[PDB]
């Protein structure tokens, strides 16, 4: 949101960032610097193994659906141990070839169905994602991380509609009193506001 | 295989049909009298509905893919309580819009290594056929009905492959001993044949 001059801070940004399609490229790095998503493929390639070691292959599936390689993310549930799991990877392989098909035709309704009735918030997500394709169904409920969603709120959005969300989750956060919204609000007079809102929350 | 008149055996097979595409089809209603598969769809959808008030959602499923019913096998399939049986139902739902396709995009993959990983041979067989529309894969599987193998080869297959599966599996059972082989055989002194291999076998 910027704030002596706003050639001087995107001057110094630059050259904070020396070490596009938008017109404020700039502020999309630093919001990529600040919330530690700056990532190249050997990045998201090593963070995919290094939580295929963790366990959490369902989170290994949502990260590789938030980086937006699905046949990556695929792979990499499918070769799992779980039939459970091997099934849920089946059912996403779907879309692979069901990308053209505009059309109610069951497969996306059984998939909302159950996207709604899953437990695991990731597979919720990703089933979310996989049928009726919207990005706004991903980051808007509370059930993960909320560095997770703004990583898919700087990938892939518009400018116009990123301020809208920021503004959004911010004045959720601040008078909800969560912790996760020092992502947007730094360590900052709103942060001790919202430092203060979770104190009267929770002592 | 027939064998005083040809003229005065097909009359009285027709006759016999009277009573309640191809050169050999009295042949064929014979047979689907004698192995009782000559049902109506009403009654078809009446056998469904007793299937799962009895609670085997897979022999629902094996007998509507064995039908060719794929769409009204992913409406039963979904109507379950099982999350397993729902995942399974949403990986048989990507294949209306994907039969229209060649092979090698993961997802008939996925389905292969399914149907050689799973261990119900009903899902074993709905997964090897909608992966692969075939039915050599399904007529030679040793863990479903006889009767239900004889349906679908009398249903779908030409004359030539119904010769050569019927002679396979009528030579298999009649040196191995299965019970289920009578269906195929008869009592006749070949089923007596069979019942003596049986005995051979068992005591």
């Amino acid at each position: 949101n910027g704030i002596l001059s706003d050639k001087q801070l995107n001057k110094e940004m630059e050259k904070i960032i020396k070490l596009a399609g938008s017109p404020k490229y700039v502020q999309r790095r630093l919001c990529l610097i600040i919330s530690g998503w700056d990532l190249s493929r050997s990045d998201y390639e090593d963070k995919y193994n290094i939580i295929m070691k963790n366990g959490h292959y369902e989170k290994a599936a949502a990260w590789a659906v938030f980086f937006g390689d699905i046949p990556k993310a695929v792979e990499i549930l499918g070769s799992a141990k779980k039939e459970r799991l091997r099934l849920i990877a089946t059912a996403i392989a779907g879309y692979l070839a069901y990308k053209d098909l505009p059309g109610n035709n069951a497969w996306r309704q059984q998939c909302r169905k159950m996207s709604s009735e899953l437990d695991d918030p990731y597979l919720r997500v990703i089933f979310a994602f996989i049928a009726d394709n919207d990005w706004w169904d991903i980051l808007y409920e509370p059930a993960i991380s909320l560095r997770e969603r703004l990583g898919v709120a700087l990938r892939f959005l518009n400018d116009t509609d990123l301020t809208t969300f920021l503004d959004r989750t911010s004045s959720t956060v601040i008078e909800n009193g969560e912790l996760e919204g020092l992502i947007l609000t730094g360590i900052t007079p709103n942060g001790i506001d919202l430092l203060q809102s979770y104190v009267n929350k929770t002592s | 295989n027939g064998i005083l008149s040809d003229k005065q055996l097909n009359k009285e097979m027709e006759k016999i049909i009277k009573l309640r595409g191809s050169p050999k089809y009295v042949q064929r209603r014979l047979c689907l009298i004698i192995s009782g598969w000559d049902l109506s769809r009403s009654d078809y959808e009446d056998k469904y509905n007793i299937i799962m008030k009895n609670g085997h959602y897979e022999k629902a499923a094996a007998w509507a893919v064995f039908f060719g019913d794929i769409p009204k096998a992913v409406e039963i399939l979904g109507s379950a309580k099982k999350e397993r049986l729902r995942l399974i139902a949403t990986a048989i739902a990507g294949y209306l819009a994907y039969k229209d396709l060649p092979g090698n995009n993961a997802w008939r993959q996925q389905c292969r290594k399914m149907s050689s990983e799973l261990d119900d041979p009903y899902l074993r067989v709905i997964f090897a056929f909608i992966a692969d529309n075939d039915w050599w894969d399904i007529l030679y599987e040793p863990a479903i009905s006889l009767r239900e193998r004889l349906g679908v080869a009398l249903r779908f297959l030409n004359d030539t492959d119904l010769t050569t599966f019927l002679d396979r599996t009528s030579s298999t059972v009649i040196e191995n001993g299965e019970l289920e082989g009578l269906i195929l055989t008869g009592i006749t002194p070949n089923g007596i044949d069979l019942l003596q291999s049986y005995v051979n076998k068992t005591s």
